[PDB]
RNA sequence: UGGAAGUCGGAAUCCGCUAAGGACUGUGUAACAACUCACCUGCCGAAUGUACUAGCCCUGAAAAUGGAUGGCGCUCAAGCGU
């Protein structure tokens, strides 16, 4: 699945209907779908980079 | 004074609904437009609810 | 381009005898060729060509178109 | 894009179902009057068939859906026909025995439940029970490595067959949509499958030229079936089992017994 | 093809004098002479009527036909310079920086100068020199104008192309700075 | 700046005063232009653009020729597989190229 | 050429986050207290991106 | 002729119309001769004409052509040989200029009373002789060029800036605003039009249009007719004075 | 005066004529009997 | 004293309407909830469907009026199932409507049309139901009108 | 569609009034507006338009010491066809 999932994406929605003067995309694709799902995806994802800026000092 | 063309209860209803967001920052409530309506000329239930 | 204040090498138009026989004998050969490839030709070709008729400019088409009738006519009474 | 309903006897369309993007591939009539259709904008949808409105709109794949499935389909296609092959006196008997045999068919835990499945080209499959569940799927069959082209509940609601496009049919366990055994014989992409009457066999149709008949209990290739000069396209198993029909390029029917 | 015969016409007004000598034409009026030397074109001149010039070319090709049309258009120029004059009005626009201009007339020349200050804050003093017999004036009327004003259409649309010409941004996007000095209207003094 | 500043430029003070005049000019002085691209240009240059002025006018035709006619699968396939990219599939037992050319040892 | 454009938000400073409904003043008080060209107009999404 | 204007191939919808749409007006107006008891010809001269869609929803019962002037004489007949009716060859006289031919049931007099009171005030064409002097004031140029008060006005929209210098006002963009001379009214005197007297040129009533400003009117001038059960001409005012051929 | 705006601006430009050579060398009536002629011929 | 007329798009049984009216409509002293709720209250015969909504101004309260439409009462003629427009959306109006029924929209339109007669109009209101996508009489509305241009169906005047 | 009125898109593309005018050719607006093109009328005035064919001319690729129609030079030829 994972290497059909690109070729899959851009069969969905084409590049030109994404972004350019043509495009008719809309709607986002979110990982998350309520506010409080939103607070605790952007929680984690900041201790996901501090952790990763952490890591990139340490090395 | 809802000349945004969205009245007070929505206005009030998307800030419930993105209350969740505010966690561990400050919040301000500015009601702009004092030119044309003053808090005071609102309905008392109305300004019970933003109190 | 400066062509004009500077020129550039100037290309010969004085032939060489090796460029003029080498020339010759690739003419000679195309020639052959041709003629080998139009014996060999598995085109179709009509076997009467399409006549251009009359020019419409011609003042006398008119009276030629008459005479033709005329003739065609008189072969068709004589036949 | 849209899907047509009409009187039989006047000719006249007293329904159309729009609101789909894409053409409309294919579309089922179950036994609580409600229409499902799958489209090429990626969709499935549960219309109310009286009227004429939308019940469900579910949007989980993530390409064309290409077929689905009922779970009551069989007894749906034969109505009060059955093995006994007397049929009821009155319009009123014959009625009340095709509502039992789907009632019987679509049972689930003593409460009447059609199940859904739908087969995409994003090489996945859904299930839904639109009744218990609403828009969320019962499970997502995965496993297939190409196009889902084509999808069936076994006639005893247990099993669920699939032909892909990666020259393999699936087998997948019809109450919680785990994969079970995969049927390996196939060279080229696999069209279509058809259930025997009591869920034993399976046969397949391909683009190999060949129909394959699978023993599911065992898991194996009961019976291979050559002779099709050219792409099957058509395969059908008769209600009473006695015949297969394939039919494809190479223009002639085939019709193959025991 | 060779055309036998082809002509043009010219009319005169009553308040102008041409005298044609060798192709050299003068044109008198109220307003000045106007002179142009046309022994480059082939081409026979006449008077075909009161008040009318005629211009013919005999067994010219199809080039030499066209020609006269020139020819014709440069007279009818010339006379019109002489009646009523010809004006070019210029617009100096600037965003930040106020562009300076300063009109001075020449004693031992008798030419007009233009210098051009403070063009998007450069120091340098741009220097145009207008041809013999074009007259430079700031307006009164509208901010920000000059009035290029005089007989000859050529002397007086050149040396407007040159003031154009001088004020160019260079190495700068010219859809942001919008600076320069700008041809805005063209007619006649009269 | 930020986000579209050349548009909001353009809208709080235009352009150039001259500039659609000078447009207007060039877009008509185009055709001397290309006549003199086409007799003055070299090498291989000139034979870009006189391979790609070929395609342009090739397009053009047809963009002209469908424009006169605007006022007038093959196979059979299932509907599973309509709309999708099919292939348009177009004793002596001979092969289809009976002979080549003949590869000496020394070669 | 939409990422050259972008504006330059430091993530870790000290921020006002200006919120609301269209057509609330939220451009107007930008414009008030700060040097940044954000366009006040009548209409609903006037500002379309953030500045 | 190598050297030669190239031709714009139009990709439009709407093709040139040809010798159809003349044998088309013919066979119109032939068939709608022997319906009406009177044809009248009246003169549009130097108008507009965009009235005529009103005039023709008011006279639902009549029948108007304008059509080429030329065609329409061709279809009454120009000659006693050539006429539809009789005497109808008589009223092709009247068919010169800019014209249009009235079939109607109607008393002539109500036709001649309604066209006496019909009134629209109308933006001049170039020719006519301009009846008051049009200045813009200096400062904000607003829509209607200071014809109404500019606290009842709004700004003139700043897309049409470039076509106002172009026209030769001397306008400039400052801050979004189409300004002449300066944001307050400073630098420049105000930007006259056209003065009283002046016959106006097209830049002038393209001005003026651009502006709403109206310095003309709409106005029918009835030639005169023929009548279908006398078979005569009755000539009018206006006919006995424009030109005929 | 000049009624009409001229595109390029040169309002002195005189009006005008087409370049016709070929002018003058056959009268209209002469070409309408040879079209009829024409005509038939075709 | 003086009279304002505005007119806008609305969908009826909706008081969203004045949300983009309120801009312009405060500062002329109108009420924008109040303007919302007789805008409602005057399309509730038209509900889902866009129908133009004209206020008239005057000493700043407004009176709100429908203004009828070709497309509006040929898409209320069509008598569809009622739908919610946030959920179903992409629809057809693929239905039905009777040959009288098209006639009366015609003299319903009438005020509007510049046609001479009442065959004019209801061939302008069987051009708008080809472009809306729906059949009369079972039939394209495109086949309708050449059949009343050949003269097979007869048009009652006026 | 947040907005989308011929002119970001998808699909249809008919009727009236017509002299003629696309369910629009471009510029333009957030959307409108405004302008423009197709098409039509008035003025004007006699010949034109398009596509091909044949000649001659230009381009249709060139390196590297300074040079070659044999050289001068030649242009209603001292070039090309008869
Ligand atoms: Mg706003």
């Amino acid at each position: 699945l994972k290497k059909h999932q690109a070729k899959m994406t851009i069969e969905r929605e084409p590049f030109s209907e994404t972004f350019g003067p043509k495009a008719q995309r809309k709607r986002p694709k979110l990982s998350f779908n309520t506010v409080d799902e939103l607070a605790g995806y952007s929680e984690q994802s900041l201790d996901s980079y501090h952790a990763r800026l952490e890591e990139k000092k340490l090395l | 004074s809802e000349q945004c063309g969205f009245s007070l209860k929505a206005q009030i209803n998307l800030f419930k609904s993105i209350k969740p967001l505010f966690a561990n920052k400050m919040v301000f409530i500015v009601l702009n437009k004092m030119d044309i309506k003053k808090f005071e000329e609102l309905d008392p239930e109305m300004q019970q609810e933003i109190n | 381009a400066g062509t004009i204040n500077k020129p550039k090498k100037p290309t010969s138009k004085r032939k060489t005898t090796r460029l003029r026989a080498k020339i010759s004998k690739r003419a000679a050969e195309k020639k052959r060729k041709e003629r080998k490839l139009a014996r060999k030709n598995p085109e179709w070709r009509s076997k009467l060509k399409k006549d251009p008729g009359i020019p419409n400019l011609f003042p006398y088409k008119e009276r030629l178109l008459q005479q033709i009738e005329e003739e065609r006519i008189r072969r068709k009474e004589e036949l | 894009c849209t899907v047509r309903i009409w009187l039989v006897n006047t000719g006249r369309t007293e329904h159309v179902l729009s609101g789909h993007k894409g053409s409309v591939s294919c579309v089922k009539w179950g036994g609580t009057d409600l229409i499902y259709t799958g489209s090429h904008d990626r969709s499935v949808r549960v219309w109310d068939a009286v009227k004429g409105t939308l019940v469900h709109n579910f949007t989980a794949h993530g390409h064309w859906v290409n077929h689905i499935a009922l779970s009551s389909d069989h007894v749906l296609r034969t109505a009060y026909h059955d093995h006994t092959k007397e049929v009821p006196g009155t319009e009123e008997e014959r009625r009340a025995k095709a509502k039992e045999r789907f009632e019987k068919a679509a049972k689930i835990k003593g409460k009447v439940a059609e199940r859904l499945v739908s087969a995409s080209d994003d090489f996945t499959m859904y299930l839904w029970d639109p009744t218990n569940n609403g828009s969320k799927p019962v499970a997502r069959l995965l496993g297939h490595q190409n196009k889902v082209n084509h999808v069936q509940f076994s006639p005893d609601g247990t099993l669920i067959a699939s032909a892909g496009w990666d020259n393999s049919t699936k087998l997948w366990n019809a109450r919680d949509g785990k994969f079970i055994k995969n049927l390996r014989g196939h060279v080229a992409p696999v069209y279509q499958c058809a259930w025997s009457a009591d869920s034993r066999l399976v046969v397949t149709g391909s683009k190999d030229c060949t129909l394959k008949v699978w023993n599911v209990r065992t898991g194996k290739l009961a019976m291979d079936l050559p002779g099709h000069e050219d792409e099957v396209y058509a395969v059908d198993w008769a209600a009473d089992g006695e015949l297969v029909a394939s039919g494809g390029k190479d223009k002639a029917v085939r019709t193959w017994r025991n | 093809m060779r055309y036998i015969h082809s002509e043009e016409t010219i009319p005169v007004p009553e308040n102008v004098k041409v005298s044609i000598k060798s192709r050299l034409v003068t044109v008198e009026g109220p307003r000045g002479k106007l002179q142009k030397d046309l022994s480059h074109i082939a081409v026979n001149f006449s008077v075909v009527k009161k008040g009318v010039i005629g211009l013919e070319i005999h067994h010219g090709s199809r080039k030499d036909v066209a020609a006269l049309r020139t020819v014709r258009t440069i007279i009818n120029n010339m006379i019109i310079g002489v009646t009523k004059g010809f004006k070019y009005k210029m617009r100096y626009v600037y965003a930040h920086f106020p562009i300076n201009v300063n009109v001075e007339k020449n004693a031992e020349t008798g030419c007009y100068e233009v210098e051009i200050r403070n063009f998007i804050g450069e120091k340098i003093v741009r220097k145009v020199v207008m041809a013999p017999g074009v007259e430079v004036e700031i307006s009164k009327a509208q901010k920000d104008e000059l009035i290029l004003s005089g007989n000859s259409l050529e002397a007086v649309s050149q040396s407007a192309a040159d003031i154009q010409q001088i004020c160019k941004v260079r190495n700068k996007d010219i859809r942001k700075f919008l600076d320069g000095i700008y041809v805005s209207e063209k007619g006649n003094i009269v | 700046p930020q986000n579209e500043y050349i548009e909001r430029h353009r809208k709080l003070h235009g352009r150039r005063l001259d500039a659609e005049e000078r447009a207007r000019k060039k877009a008509a002085r185009e055709g001397h232009k290309n006549s003199e691209n086409a007799q003055n240009l070299r090498g291989l240059r000139a034979k870009l653009y006189a391979k790609q002025r070929h395609a342009q006018k090739i397009q053009m035709r047809k963009a002209i020729k469908q424009h006169e006619e605007r006022n007038v699968p093959s196979d059979p396939i299932p509907s599973y597989l309509l709309d999708r990219a099919n292939p348009t599939t177009a004793a002596r037992f001979s092969v289809p190229i009976p002979k080549v050319r003949g590869i000496s040892e020394e070669e | 050429q939409h990422l050259a454009r972008l504006p330059d938000i430091n993530p870790t400073t000290r921020t006002l986050l200006v919120a609301g409904f269209p057509n609330v003043g939220k451009s107007s008080f930008v414009r008030s207290v700060t040097r940044a060209d954000t366009p006040v107009e009548p209409y609903a999404f006037t500002t379309k991106s953030l500045f | 002729p190598k050297s030669k204007r190239a031709r714009v191939y139009h990709l439009t919808q709407v093709n040139k119309k040809g010798r159809e749409a003349k044998e088309r007006l013919f066979s119109n107006i032939r068939e709608t001769i022997p319906k009406y008891q009177h044809c009248f010809v009246f003169s549009v001269d130097n108008m507009r004409n965009n009235y005529l869609k009103d005039v023709r929803h008011e006279l639902n019962d009549c029948r108007i052509f304008f059509g080429k002037t030329k065609l329409m004489a061709r279809a009454l007949g120009t000659t006693p040989e050539e006429e539809q009716a009789d005497g109808l060859h008589r009223l092709t006289r009247y068919l010169t200029g800019t014209v249009g031919l009235l079939f109607t049931n109607r008393d002539p007099a109500d036709i001649e009373s309604y066209f006496s009171n019909l009134s629209q005030v109308d933006f001049a064409r170039a020719g006519t002789v301009a009846p008051r002097t049009v200045t813009v004031p200096p400062g904000i140029v607003y829509s209607t060029g200071g014809e109404v008060p500019p606290e009842h006005d709004v700004p003139v929209s700043h897309t049409l800036e470039p076509e106002l210098r172009r026209l030769g006002m001397p306008v400039r963009m400052i801050k979004g605003k189409v300004c002449l001379g300066d944001e307050k009214g400073e630098a420049s005197e105000g930007y006259t039009i056209c003065k009283e007297g002046e016959v106006l040129d097209s830049r002038q009533t393209r001005l003026l249009k651009l502006f709403s400003i109206c310095l003309s009117e709409f106005k029918v001038s009835l030639l005169g007719y023929w009548s279908s059960a006398s078979g005569e001409v009755t000539e009018l005012e206006a006919g006995k004075t424009r030109p005929k051929r | 005066k000049n009624l009409g705006m001229r595109k390029n601006g040169q309002v002195w430009l005189p009006a005008k004529k087409a370049f016709r050579p070929t002018k003058g060398l056959t009268s209209w009536e002469l070409r309408v009997k040879k079209r009829q002629e024409q005509a038939a011929m075709k | 004293n003086e009279i304002k007329i505005i007119h806008l798009r609305a969908t009826g049984g909706e008081v969203g309407a004045s949300s983009a009216l309120a801009p312009k409509i405060g500062p002329l002293g109108l009420s924008p909830k109040k303007v919302g709720e007789d805008i409602a209250k005057a399309t509730a015969d038209w509900k889902g469907l866009r129908v133009t909504v004209r206020l008239t101004i005057q000493n700043r309260q407004a009176q709100v009026s429908v203004v009828p439409t070709a497309s509006a009462l040929i898409i209320r003629a069509l008598k569809e199932p009622p739908r919610d427009r946030k959920k179903e959306k992409n629809i057809k109006h693929n239905k039905s409507v009777s040959l009288d029924e098209i006639i009366e929209i015609a003299r319903t339109m009438r005020f509007k049309s510049f046609s001479k007669d009442l065959k004019g109009g209801v061939k302008e209101i069987l051009g708008t139901a080809f472009s809306v996508g729906c059949q009369v009489d079972g039939k394209s509305p495109k086949a309708i009108s050449d059949a009343i241009e050949a003269g097979e169906i007869d048009i009652p005047d006026e």
